[PDB]
């Protein structure tokens, strides 16, 4: 059993750490340009679309080279205890 | 300001002897004191001249004059217990000098130790010394084998021993070296690990190993 | 009969957690983009299938069931 | 007076004090607190200070243990990571007691990490011990190691006599009487 | 005075006390609160007192026990850290019995961790034990090695008298006159 | 007055009163409060109190219980750690309950924590005990025995007699009379 | 006086001290803070010291260890990288441990890295060691290299002393009196 | 026959990966319009199918797998 206990509560947990931060980075980001309109309007980030369209696949890769390897960690240690 | 005076406060560590040469000599017992000694000379403390002397020192400096001007003079070594009356150990057997030409020895070693009255030779025993050794390691239980050779005797210790055997032994052989030295008996010490552990074999005079079955081994 | 259904059924819940674990991730990361109304899994499966070769997942399951019967050295 | 050292630890510091005192040097040793220790000697030993310095390659490094290369912040950890903390921990625990005994000065302990591999899908090997230590002058050597092995055997699922190595040694002389000063 | 040490806490300057007055090295203790204790020393004895130093390590480490790499802090943790920190939990809980025996002053005990594997597939090996400890002055060692044997071979599921290691010694010699003071 | 020890816990500074007592040394407590119990002796007991503190390593740890391991309040449970949790306070209830007996001054109890394995797919093991006890002076400890193992064998479902352990001893000398004053 | 070298750090700075010195060069360190430390000799020996500065390959670029190719604070490690980082750690302790000896000034220590395979599949391959040490004056080297080879041995779970190479020298002569001074 | 499997995956990775491009540029310009509540699938399968045949994907997708067994010529 414990082995099952185990590897669901490290799934919920990693699901819970792999979408933090991105949404708490969001948040922060958005709220800075929120607010320092309160100066300048700040064109910069969304007024070049083809910038702002490059960032998305950007963050996107970079990403991936953070947590792919968080992945293949977990992927290795379920299927030792499914199969040892 | 004396140099007893500037070596430290424990005065009986050293000992200060004056020489022919017009030239003090500071008698250490190891290389730690020795160091400590040499220190004060080179910074200087000292205004006439000093020197720094101790016995292994002195056994190797005298072997490189006799390696010149006696080639083929068979000894043990030089003990320096009491440094004005140093005692030299010769070979009964190995050796024939009349007693002039031991006498001429001793003046020209006196020669070359200006801080000795006189050189006393004795003559020792090669028999007794090889047996002294073999008694000690049958003493200390040690598996060995013997090797004798025209001028000297060689024990080989081979073997899968074990660190208690590996203590006792370097033990033993530090304290026969310092007394013999090394010239006329040598001992060899190998490891080697164990092809035998684990496996059936035949012992006897046609031994054999099984390395396992079906496969023979037959060491010759 | 019965005990090896059962057994086999245990395995399969191992071998679907990580991709669960993708599943949910990807959609959480277009929200937090807004572009909510892409439905995620077309860039979920590549992903997925990227992981399981990087893994070498076909290697290491017929070692492993193989390793449960037999005894090598 | 020539600096030789500057920002020094404490545990540096005295260790580089101990080793010139030994050859004969008197030094001095300076506290300049968030810039650290700093060592001082006179001109006539700067030379053997500087030598001496070099052959013994001082200052002293830290001291290095297994678990700092596996740190516990992690999202996974591995077998392998978890395994080699815990055999790190052991090792550690084990000097620590052999320090106890009676007459023992120092030690040091080794233990084989099959943690290397993670024995995936292979069987276990078995385990070997390595120990030094460091005596009082007067201590019957070769009756000791008995002790020191019977004491270790037991600390594991499997060791055998064969596979422990033990390597003693006598504390050196005393350095009591102060070093001179130069004329 | 010369200073040798600062920052120290107060169970380490208490053992570097003991041991320099234990070599006839009369020492003062200060405190300075926030900043720790510091520890000083006469001129004519600081050579001795720095190789003194030396040859003991000193001051002492923090003594480690298993459970301090395995926090149970961590949200989730493996059943391997699970069985580690419960091992390591029992073996303080003996050290703490023993010394409630009669006559020792201190022990200590280790437990062979099985835990090195999972015994996956595999059954699970016998469990191994050593202890060490202390006893006062004229104590038959020899008559009271068989308690412990006997108390520790019930404490686990499965334990042999042959598996069970004690070493036990005496307490040395009482320290009670004071150290001389320097001229 | 030099200062021993500071920061004291109420129930750290009774103990060590109690052992500088017993050898003769007149010790002094004072209280800060927040900053705890302090302990003080006069110059010329000293040297003898730091000698002790050391041979006895005062002041004692706090009390190891495997309950402490796995707190109920934690955010999750494996059953291996509800399981500890259970074994964990049978043992604290059986110690609570022997002190009841006649003439038991105090004791303390030991379990095999057989869930260091699941006992998933193999039959359980069976249980072993372990008890130490302290007896008042002129007690039959031969005919007391007895009563201890009938007691306990009863306490679990399957318990032999052989599988029970029982270490008993008698109470110490009282130290009735104060500490002699230096001169 | 002319500028040899500029900005070296504290040991680079004494390498070419006692570099210089053994030939007969007298030099002189200037500290400049956040500039670090300059070198200079005089104008009848500049020549010399270029020569010299040359042949030796001076200042000494700093030792490498392995671990420093993959670095252990990162983001992310990959089973290569974590079996390397340990290899590195081993390496690093024994040679620590080496060095307390008896007689040994320093040492050198070189292990088979297998992990540039990965063992997986593949079956893992037996280990190589090698040794340098550097030993005082008047040691008797040949029975000095049993030693090393009984400890050594046991360290790893398959190891042969036909595998195992140690290669000793002597400390040189020791450098004490000063250099002369240009006239 | 588990060394093709993983081939073929291999494979398949690297095609996918355009086909997502086409997808985040449909959603990010749609967004950029503010012309919201249109379902982005309806205007990108079209052109994911015109550009793939404009180019004739199966044409060299075909001779791509033939040259890892043979020599056309
Ligand atoms: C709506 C998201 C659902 C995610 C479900 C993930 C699988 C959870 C399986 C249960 C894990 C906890 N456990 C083993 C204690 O039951």
């Amino acid at each position: 059993m414990d082995d099952l206990v185990f590897a669901g509560n490290k799934a919920l947990y990693l699901v819970l750490i792999l979408s933090g931060w991105p949404t708490i980075v969001a948040t922060i980001i958005g709220l800075l340009v929120g607010l320092f309109q309160t100066v300048t309007q700040l064109q910069e980030q969304t007024l070049p679309f083809g910038i702002k369209l490059l960032g998305v696949c950007l963050c996107l890769f970079l990403l991936s080279g953070w947590y792919g390897e968080v992945l293949l960690s977990y992927g290795r240690q379920v299927i030792f205890l499914a199969l040892a | 300001a004396e140099l007893d005076s500037l070596l430290g406060q424990e005065k009986e560590r050293f000992q200060v002897l004056p020489g022919r040469d017009k030239m003090l000599y500071v008698a250490a017992q190891n290389e730690r004191d020795t160091l400590w000694a040499r220190q004060v000379l080179a910074r200087g403390d000292y205004d006439k001249n000093a020197r720094v002397i101790n016995e292994n020192e002195e056994n190797k400096r005298i072997s490189i004059w006799l390696d010149t001007y006696y080639p083929q003079l068979a000894y043990y070594r030089i003990h320096f217990d009491e440094p004005r009356k140093p005692v030299f150990w010769l070979s009964r057997q190995r050796n024939t000098m009349s007693k002039k030409e031991l006498e001429v020895l001793s003046q020209k070693l006196r020669a070359l130790m200006p801080y000795a009255d006189s050189v006393n030779i004795t003559l020792m025993d090669d028999v007794t010394a090889a047996g002294q050794a073999e008694a000690g390691l049958k003493q200390q239980a040690l598996p060995y084998s013997r090797r004798n050779h025209k001028g000297g005797v060689t024990f080989v210790i081979q073997g899968a021993l074990d660190d208690v055997e590996i203590l006792r032994a370097r033990q033993f052989v530090d304290s026969y070296y310092r007394t013999w030295g090394g010239r006329y008996v040598q001992f060899a010490i190998e490891l080697k690990d164990d092809w035998l552990k684990g496996r059936s074999f035949q012992y006897g005079a046609e031994g054999y190993i099984k390395m396992s079955p079906g496969h023979w081994y037959f060491p010759s | 009969a019965l005990s090896e259904i059962k057994s086999a059924f245990k395995i399969g819940f191992y071998l679907y957690l990580p991709f669960v674990v993708v599943d949910l991730v990807v959609s959480s990361v277009l929200l937090a983009l807004g572009m909510m109304m892409m439905s995620p899994v077309t860039i979920s499966t590549p992903i997925k299938l990227v992981l399981f070769v990087a893994l070498d997942g076909w290697t290491l399951l017929s070692k492993g069931l193989i390793l449960q019967y037999m005894d090598i050295a | 007076d020539k600096d030789l050292l500057k920002g020094l630890d404490q545990e540096q510091a005295n260790e580089v004090i101990a080793v010139l005192q030994m050859h004969n040097i008197e030094a001095n040793k300076i506290d300049s607190g968030k810039l650290g220790y700093s060592i001082t000697v006179a001109e006539p030993d700067f030379t053997a200070a500087v030598y001496w310095i070099k052959t013994y390659q001082l200052p002293p490094r830290p001291r290095v243990e297994i678990a700092q290369m596996f740190p516990a912040d992690s999202l996974v950890s591995s077998p392998r990571a978890e395994k080699a903390r815990l055999y790190s921990a052991i090792e550690q625990r084990l000097e620590q007691s052999l320090q106890t005994m009676e007459g023992v000065l120092s030690a040091r302990v080794h233990i084989s990490y099959d943690i290397d591999a993670g024995e995936n899908g292979r069987p276990p090997k078995p385990v070997h011990l390595s120990a030094l230590a460091v005596y009082e002058r007067g201590s019957p050597l070769a009756h000791q190691i008995s002790d020191i092995k019977r004491f270790l055997k037991n600390s594991f699922a499997d060791v055998d006599y064969d596979n422990i190595s033990v390597v003693l040694s006598e504390r050196s002389d005393a350095q009591l009487q102060a070093p001179g000063t130069p004329v």
